[PDB]
Parts: structure tokens; sequence; C-alpha cells
């Protein structure tokens, strides 16, 4: 029954109704997942399909895809003799099966990041605030080594190694790799993995709003056209009496 | 008659129920929910069939299949979300339809109302199973908790709960059953809706005033077809606003986490539409007393008719009635709030008083207020 | 780099300065027995909350 | 009579409808 | 005198429902295209350089 | 059974109505509504508003307590002693 | 409004990002040395790619059309003389033909004695119709896309 400081309402570039994803961020944040994360957490519903969703070419991601199959390859999926080439293969499972996973992390089970932002309560605000949130145990507190103390975990503890630290990786362009700068890019790539349809959807919202701003006022007219007969009507009562 | 299309085919005459039907002139905008109620049910069905057209009813795949629906299938993402948010609208509409029965005393239509309750409980079964369909952490634990609730029955219960599940837990068997039941239920529902229509077509609609409007009738086609269409536009606008710009907003449950049969729903709860009942349920210590008073929350509706005390079937001219009517609505709001609340003191003591309030308002307060108002008017 | 500077600024505002006093005490005002239930978390969370609200708005204009 | 003209516009409509719609 | 724009429109296209439908069929076509073109543009303006459309340059043909 | 000519009996009542085309759909769009919207809302408000107001107090208080009692982890009984 | 709605609903039946991908996903290198009959796993069946030899072509061209169990002139299957692409499943009771085996310089069905010439063509055994030819286009010189 420990307070959870879940309140975060992180500023964002897609916080607004019309606001869309920044793929450069998506791009960046992908690498983050691939280098910093791929190790323990999976992304099962994630195919190598960034191409247009991530601005990676077909040739780009084919090649990015290929090496991931050369080293983690279908040999961990059960394609004995599989190597470079394929594109329908999903992100490589850090371990052969869950049970293992928990052993490599000592009883904990590294959550598939596919949906993290959409799954847990609080979306990419919490994920950002977790990773970027790591503060000193509170006077009087004890901690088993694996039980690092994180200011935003329900039970006030997490089994999480240095999620993200300064100069953990390097991006192509040169984006300053700051713990947080890296997190901002990591979250984003997460938002998108949780909801691919984020951009289409909001464009659609635009077209559904404009359209509806033409049909609501038109069809109201139509409604007064007809009704007018009744609303304009006047009565008169004239008994013989 | 010759070449009067409508009467020629006999079948086509049966459709003049939507054209040449005498329709009260005066008529709040709370009368579109009926028509919306029926668009809803067609919307779900459509959408549904489509989802069912790429969904698999197994423990292993279900979540995956859902997940596939909203990723690799073309436009499978809106359809699904449209389907989920659809069911919030269908309930939102549902409660508007009833609020009106309550308020203008439409339930004077003894027989039509009855079928309404039947309808209302029949949608509730369907929304309770479909949620299970995706097989998410929330769905998996709420299906367990609710069906096990049933095991409160002393002699049978236990055996029963097991037959429903088709095993000792909620594994395959269970899941496959909900799919099939979810599927055919709504088709069964549509027959009912239509029988519902059938009985109302014998007496017509009631109105704000609460007086006969045969002296004032109006052809359905000219007017009300436009009104219905406009209401549908507004209806669709709310559904898409929510689908397109606030997808899960309303879908409280974030649990997009495949269900692991040994975990912790911190605060497990039906979706919004069922919180009243839930709240109602917790307020009782004993689990059998909770189920009965869970059943009575909803079934109470079948007695309203027999609780009506006034001479004015229209609350419109009756102020004390209006005041308690609204209270119970806000009480009802309060009860839904409890629904997402932790199990604790503050919420318990509040929920307890709100349950009492809720039966008081329907069982004892209103009826008295009825007589009082009638005495005041010297009736 | 970015994150680490903004954080400090945030805790430099009169309401950060004011509620850091409840942290400061608790962080040392614990007795001898060390009543484990004396856990300083409550008080810390308060600070953190206000620090971060601030952080977020300013920290954002600093990244890429 | 007026049917040819009207059948001709009705035939037009179906045509353009398919063409576009489809 | 001349017919108000409406009256012109009226006697050319709406008297005969056959013409009235035709109209609607053709306007349904023309309108889609401008709406989309305009509406799309609008949208894409609000997220300048945020969308692949804007960003394909970096890794494209050298 | 016919619904239209068998509903009721009316004697001596003249009604006068005009066509849509000769008329306007929206006469005083805002000058009628305003005062009509105003006038009925002010007769609603008293009947309607109250119980929702009350729910809001209950909400507010009710959540206050919760966060206190729980956040006030020392609330129940003090530290020093 | 109805146009998009309806055309979204209809699309949801037409194909899938998933089924799509894999459907036509197939390319080949030019490593297949005249002689060897490679083999690929495309669409859940065997995809045989045979680079061939003037000798091969020459002889296969000179089979009689009139007498074949499944009459079908070599020259109309392959889009390129030099290359022959097939589906690797025996049209009899479904075993897999053996690359360059059996009495005919083609393939061999080790199940009932089913002999295939270099084209696909049935020349001995119960086998009914000749091994079937997939759809595919040759892209640049080094590229071949099955499906
Ligand atoms: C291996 C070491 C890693 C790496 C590289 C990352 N995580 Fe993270 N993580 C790990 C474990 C063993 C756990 C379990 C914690 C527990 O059960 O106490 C977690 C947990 C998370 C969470 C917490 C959510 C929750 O359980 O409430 C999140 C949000 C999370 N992991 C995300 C995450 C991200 C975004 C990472 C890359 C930047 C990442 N983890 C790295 C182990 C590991
Ligand atoms: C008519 C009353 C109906 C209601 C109230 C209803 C409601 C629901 C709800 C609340 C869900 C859960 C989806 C989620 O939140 O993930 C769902 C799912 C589903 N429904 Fe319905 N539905 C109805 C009718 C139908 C019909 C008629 C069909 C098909 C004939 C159908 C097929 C499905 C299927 C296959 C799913 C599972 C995939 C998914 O989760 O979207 N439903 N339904
Ligand atoms: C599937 C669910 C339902 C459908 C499809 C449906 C449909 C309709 C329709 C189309 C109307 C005519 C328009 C109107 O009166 O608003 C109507 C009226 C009515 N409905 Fe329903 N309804 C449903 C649920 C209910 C429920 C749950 C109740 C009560 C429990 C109910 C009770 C009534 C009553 C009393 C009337 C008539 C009141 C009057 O107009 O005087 N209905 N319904
Ligand atoms: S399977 Fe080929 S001859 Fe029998």
């Amino acid at each position: 029954s420990d307070l959870e400081l879940h309140p975060p309402s992180y500023p964002w570039s897609h916080r607004g109704l019309l606001s869309s994803l920044d793929h450069t961020s998506i791009r960046r944040g992908f690498q983050v997942y691939k280098q910093v994360c791929s190790s323990c957490h999976s992304m099962d519903y994630v195919a190598y399909r960034h191409l247009v969703g991530v601005c990676y070419t077909e040739d780009e991601a084919k090649a990015l895809a290929e090496e991931v199959e050369v080293q983690d390859g279908p040999n961990e999926d059960g394609e004995m003799f599989m190597r470079p080439g394929k594109l329908s293969d999903y992100f490589p499972k850090p371990y052969p099966n869950p049970e293992a996973a928990r052993a490599a992390n000592n009883g904990a089970l590294p959550p598939d990041l596919s949906y993290i932002v959409r799954a847990r309560h609080g979306g990419e605000d919490y994920v950002f605030s977790l990773l970027t949130g790591y503060c000193e145990p509170p006077t009087g507190v004890s901690l088993r080594e694996g039980l690092y103390f994180n200011p935003y975990f329900p039970g006030q503890a997490i089994g999480m190694a240095p999620p993200i630290y300064n100069e953990v990786l390097e991006f192509d362009d040169g984006t300053p790799a700051t713990m947080s700068q890296v997190a901002k890019d990591v979250c984003t790539f997460l938002r998108w993995a949780a909801e691919p349809e984020h951009d289409h959807r909001k464009r659609m919202g635009l077209k559904m709003l404009l359209m509806m701003g033409l049909l609501l006022p038109l069809v109201y007219a139509m409604k007064r056209h007809k009704w007018s007969v009744l609303k304009s009507r006047k009565l008169a009562y004239r008994p013989p009496k | 008659m010759t070449n009067i299309r409508k009467s020629h085919p006999l079948m086509k005459i049966v459709n003049n129920a939507f054209i040449d039907l005498p329709a009260p002139s005066n008529i709040s905008s709370w009368w579109n929910f009926g028509s919306l109620l029926g668009i809803c049910l067609i919307l779900q069905i459509l959408t549904g069939l489509f989802l069912a057209m790429h969904y698999t009813s197994d423990t292993t795949t279900a979540f995956s299949s859902v997940t596939h629906i909203c990723r690799d299938v073309n436009y499978g993402w809106i359809i699904r979300y449209m389907h989920a948010n659809g069911a919030s609208m269908f309930f939102i509409c549902l409660y508007m339809h009833v609020g009106r029965g309550l308020y203008y005393g439409s339930y004077t239509f003894l027989e039509t109302w009855n079928i309404g309750v039947i309808l209302l409980l029949t949608v509730m079964a369907t929304a309770f199973m479909g949620y299970v369909l995706p097989w998410g952490q929330m769905s998996f634990w709420g299906a367990t908790v609710i069906t096990n609730l049933l095991s409160a029955i002393p002699y049978i219960g236990t055996n029963l709960v097991e037959w429903i599940w088709g095993g000792f837990s909620v594994d395959k068997a269970t899941l496959t059953r909900f799919f099939a039941f979810h599927f055919i239920l709504p088709f069964i529902i549509m027959a009912i809706a239509m029988v519902h229509l059938l009985f109302l077509h014998e007496t017509g609609s009631n109105n704000p005033t609460g007086i006969s409007s045969d002296v004032d009738k109006i052809p359905f086609h000219p007017y009300y077809t436009i009104k219905d269409i406009l209401g549908a536009l507004l209806l669709i606008l709310a559904l898409m606003l929510l689908v397109l710009f606030a997808p899960d907003l309303l879908g409280d449950p974030d649990n997009y986490t495949p269900a692991n049969p040994l975990n912790t729903p911190p605060h497990i709860k039906p979706e919004w539409y069922f919180l009243f009942a839930y709240a109602i349920l917790r307020s009782i210590p004993n689990k059998l007393g909770g189920v009965l008073a869970l059943a009575f929350s909803i079934l109470i509706l079948a007695l309203i008719p027999l609780l009506h005390t006034s001479k004015q079937r229209s609350m419109m001219f009756r102020p004390l009635s209006q005041c308690l009517f609204w209270a119970l609505v806000a009480d009802l709001l309060t009860l839904t709030w409890i629904g997402g609340q932790p199990v604790e003191h503050p919420y318990i003591t509040i929920g307890q008083l709100a349950s009492v309030l809720y039966f008081l308002l329907i069982l004892v307060l209103m009826p008295t207020a009825g007589t009082i108002e009638n005495k005041l008017l010297k009736w | 780099d970015p994150l680490t500077t903004v954080r400090e600024q945030c805790e430099q505002l009169e309401k950060c300065v004011k509620a850091r006093e409840r942290l400061e005490l608790c962080d040392e005002r614990v007795s001898s027995r060390s009543q484990t239930e004396e856990d300083c978390t409550e008080e810390l969370l308060d600070f953190l909350h206000a620090r971060d609200h601030c952080v977020a708005h300013k920290l954002f204009n600093s990244l890429k | 009579r007026n049917w040819v003209p009207t059948a001709q516009l009705w035939g037009a409509v179906g045509a353009v409808g398919l063409v576009s719609a489809t | 005198v001349a017919p108000t724009l409406t009256a012109r429109l009226y006697s050319l296209l709406f008297r005969r429902t056959s013409t009235f439908a035709l109209t609607i069929v053709v306007g349904a076509l023309f309108f889609e295209r401008a709406f989309d073109q305009g509406a799309d543009a609008i949208y894409e303006h609000i997220n300048e350089g945020k969308l692949w459309k804007h960003i394909k340059h970096k890794y494209e043909n050298k | 059974g016919r619904q239209f000519g068998h509903l009721t009996r009316v004697r001596h009542v003249i009604t006068y109505s005009l066509s849509p085309f000769e008329q306007r759909a929206f006469p005083h769009y805002f000058s009628k509504g305003i005062p009509n919207v105003l006038r009925r809302t002010r007769a609603c408000i008293l009947r309607v508003a109250p119980p929702f107001v009350a729910f809001y107090l209950v909400y507010t208080w009710g959540t206050q307590e919760f966060e206190k009692s729980k956040r006030k982890n020392p609330a129940a009984y003090e530290n020093d002693r | 409004a109805a146009k998009n709605v309806v055309s979204q609903f209809v699309s949801s039946m037409s194909a899938s990002a998933d089924v799509l991908a894999m459907s036509k996903i197939e390319i080949k290198l030019s490593d297949i040395p005249e002689g060897k009959n490679m083999a690929f796993k495309w669409r859940g069946k065997p995809l045989f790619v045979r680079h061939r030899t003037k000798k091969e072509i020459d002889q296969e061209a000179a089979v009689e059309v009139s007498q074949l169990r499944d009459p079908q002139h070599d020259l109309e299957r392959v889009k390129k003389p030099e290359w022959v692409i097939l589906i690797g499943v025996c049209t009899h009771l479904g075993c897999v033909p053996i690359a360059n085996a059996g009495d005919f310089g083609g393939y061999y069905c080790p199940c009932h004695g089913s002999h295939y010439d270099a084209s696909g063509r049935i020349r001995k055994g119960p086998a009914p119709l000749n091994l079937e030819v997939p759809s595919y286009e040759f892209t640049s010189d080094d590229m071949v896309i099955v499906g």
C-alpha cells in the first residue's frame, strides 16, 4: 500500500490531437532498443517492418534485418540452416523461452516491450519517468542488490540494471546521447511499437472532423427545412358555442 | 388499392411502421436513443463479423489474433477499436433509453418494458463475453471472479460454475464457449428487439407532457427520419471522436498483457457499464448476499411499474420526483466511481451508503414522493 | 548532460526550497532505534513530484 | 416517352458511379 | 435580370432528379479529391519533417 | 386498426401552416435560444444541479481522506512514542 | 464518407500485411552452376531452380509434343532457355522428385517410379500431369523473383 508517484504527464511532440510521430525519434529510439534493450526484452509483434514507418529503406532494413538473422538468426527459432536475407522474421527473442529469461535476470521476467506503453497504466510518461527516474534509497531503507530503488515502481522496487546511461550508444547523425535524450528517443520508438496506427489515425481524425463540420450543419438545416412547417404553425379554436 | 407499392407486397406494408406511423409531435431528443440503440446493434454486428473474420478462439492465439487484427490486416485496426468503443456507445445509449423510461414513465407500457429489461440483460451477457475474447489479463481475471461469484449458490453453485467453465479453470474450453455465445447472442437479440418494436407499435410513444398526443400526431417519415439521421450523425461523431482521437481513453483497462493465470489485478473491475453492479456487490460482507443484491440492482427494473404511485405518468410536472430521480442518477454516478476504487475504508463506507441510497430511491423514497405530490395537488 | 542541469534549476524555486525542509529533517531526524517504519519515502516523493513537474516543461526544449 | 431521356440519365449515373465508386 | 446562382444551378441540374443524381455522382468524385488533397496538405503541414514523406532523403540513393 | 383516421375525435380546431420553401429554417437563431435556453436552464438548474454538486463534494472529500489516511502512513498513530 | 468506410471494410478481406509479404517473397542468386538443381522453400512447398546447359536445352527442345503424357512444348514453360523453375512436389501421390536422377536427365520420384525429363515433363510412372510452373519474373540479370 505504497504511494506510487505515477502522476507524470510528459511534454511530447505528439501530445496533441493533430500532432504526429517524429520518425527521426522513432529511428533513434529503435537503435536504443536494439543495442541497449534487445538483450533482455523482446518485441514479438514487431517484424522488421520499419521501412516506411521508420524511414528505414527496404534495402536499409533488409540489411539491418539480415544481420540480425545472421547472428541471432532462425537458429534460435528452429531454422537449423537459416542465415541472412529474410524480412518476415520477428525481433529475436533474447532467450529460447521465458523460464530461461527469468534465470538470466534471477526470477524476474523482462516484459515484452511491444505494448509496454499501451499495457501498463500511464503510457510513455511512466516509461520515460522510470528509466530517467533513479534516486537514492530513503533514509532507513534496505535493498537487496537486485532490488534497485526506483521512485516510480508500484512496490517501490525494481530489478532494473542501468536501463540507460550517458554515452551508452551512438547514433548515425550525431544526436547527443544524453541519458534523457536517449530516453526521449526510446519512449517514442515504444509508442509506435504499441500503436503503429498512431499517425494514420490522427490524420483520419482530421478528415473526420472537417467532414463532420460540414455534415452536422448541413443536416441540421435539412431538419429545420422539414420541421419548419410544424414550428412555424399557428393554431385557432372556434367552437360554435 | 392498385399499385400502392406499400400495400401491394404484404412485406412492404410491414415496413410502413417507419413511415406512416403516427408519431407524437412534442418529443424530447431523448427519443433517438431507441433508434441509436438499433444502429449500435447493427454496428457491432457488422464490425464484429469482420473481427470474427480474422480472430482465433484459442488460449495460445487469441491475444495474438487480436494483435494481428490491429497490425497486419488492412483497416483491421479501426474496425477493432470501432468495435470496442462501439460497445461503450451501445451502453451509453442504453442507459439513456432507460433513464427516459424511468422519468416519463414509458414503462407504463408494461409488456414493452418487460422486453426492454430482457434486452438490457441480453446485451450485458454479450458485453461480458466479448471482453473475454482477446484473453487479456483483465479479461481473464474478471471472467474468473464473476463466474465464481455464481458459486455462492449453496447446493448447486459449485457444480454449476464448473459446467459453465467446462473445466476447473478458464482454459480453452471456457474461451471457445464465449466466442460462440458472443456470436449468436446478438442475432437472438435482434429478434427480441423486433418483438420489442412489435409491442410498442400497438400503443405509440409517450411524451414529455405525459398526456395522450393522438390529438397531435405526425407522420414519421417527413419529420423523424431526418431527426433520426441527424441523431445518428451525432452518434457516429461521438464514436469516432473516441475511436480516432482517444482510442483507449474510455477503455479503462490498459491490460494489453496476455493473461498469466497467476497474477495480480491490483484493482480488477468490469468496464464502466458494470461498475454500478460491482460497487453494489462489494457493499455486502457475505458473498451470497452480494450476488442476490447484484441481481436485484438490475432486476429491480421489472418492478418499477408496480412501484408507480402517482396519477401523472409524467415526472415532468412533478418536482419532488425530479429531484430524487436526478439524485439516483448522481448516486449511480457515485457508484461507478467506487467501481475503480481500491477495496478500502473510505470507498467501502461510501459505497455502502450509496448502495442503501440506490434501493431507497427506487424502493421507498420515490413512491412516497409520488403520494405526497398527489396529495398536494388534491388529487 | 541536459537532464542533469534542468533538474537542479527546478529545485531552486521557492516551492522546491520550501518543501525540501521536510526531506532535510527526516533524512537525519531519525532516532537511534531506527524504526524501519520511519522510512523516509513519503517526504522524498513530495520533493520529487514538484521537482519533476518543473523539469518536464523546461527539459523538453533542450533535447532533439 | 420521357423514359429514354430519364433512362439515359439513369444509365449515366450508374456508369459514373461504378467507374468512380469502384 | 439573371437567376440567382442558385436558381441557375436549380433549373440546370436539380429539376430532373436524374440530373440531380448525376450531379451528386460527379460532385462526390471531384469533392473527394480536393478534400483529400487539401486536407492531407493541411495535416502534413502540421507535422513538418516529422513524417517519412519529409525524411526519405537521408538514406535514399546515396 | 388503422392508425391515422381512428386515433381520436377533434371538433372546431383550425390550424394554419406554411411551406418550408416560403420560410426560413433558422429565424432568430440566437435571440430566441439565448433567452429560451436561459429560461429553461434556470428552471432546470435548481431541480437538476444539486445532486451532482453533492457528488462532487463527496468525490473531493472522499479522495482527500484516502490519500491522507494512506499517505498519512503515520496518521493512524504517531512516530515519536 | 460511405466510400471510405465501405472500401476500408472490403480491404480487410483482400490480403494481409502478413500473408502478403511471404507470398511473393523470393529471389535467387546466380550461383546455380549449369548442372546443379538448387531448391528453395517457397510458399510451404519445394521451389526448384535449375540452371541448364546447351545440351540440356537442345535435347529438351527436341522432345515430341505429340506423344507427351501431358503435352506441353518445353519452350513454353521457361521464360529463359537457360533457366527452369519448378514446384518440387510429385504430381502423383506427392513425394519429392529427385534432382537429376531417374531414367531421363530430369528428376526422380523414389515412391512409385516416376520419371521426369529436364523440363518437368512426365516420362514414366503413374504420375499424371507434369510438374507445375510457378509465376515469376527475371529482374536484373542476377535477380529472379518467384511469384
Ligand atoms: C536487462 C538487464 C534489461 C534491460 C536491458 C532493460 N530492462 Fe526493463 N526490466 C528488466 C527486468 C528484469 C525487469 C523486471 C522488474 C521487476 O519485476 O521488478 C524490468 C522491468 C521493466 C519495466 C517495469 C514495468 C513494470 O513491471 O511495472 C519497464 C517499463 C521496462 N523494464 C522497460 C524497459 C525499457 C524501455 C528498456 C530499454 C531502454 C529496458 N527495460 C531495458 C530488465 C531489463
Ligand atoms: C451485439 C452486441 C455486442 C456487444 C455488446 C459486443 C461487444 C464486444 C466487446 C466489448 C468486445 C471486446 C473487444 C476488446 O475490448 O478488445 C468484443 C469483441 C469481439 N466481438 Fe463483439 N459485441 C457485440 C456483437 C458481436 C457480434 C454480432 C459479433 C460477430 C457476429 C461479435 C464478434 C466479436 C469478436 C470476434 C470479438 C473479438 C475480437 C476483439 O476483441 O475485437 N461481437 N465485442
Ligand atoms: C437492444 C436494446 C434496445 C433496442 C434495440 C431498443 C429499441 C427501441 C426503439 C427503436 C424504440 C422506439 C423509439 C424510442 O421510443 O426511443 C424503443 C422504445 C422504448 N424502449 Fe427500447 N430498445 C432497447 C432497449 C430497451 C431497454 C433496455 C428498455 C427498458 C429496459 C427499453 C424500453 C423501451 C420503452 C419503454 C420504450 C417506449 C417508450 C415510449 O416511447 O413511450 N428499451 N426502444
Ligand atoms: S509420389 Fe511420385 S510416383 Fe508416387
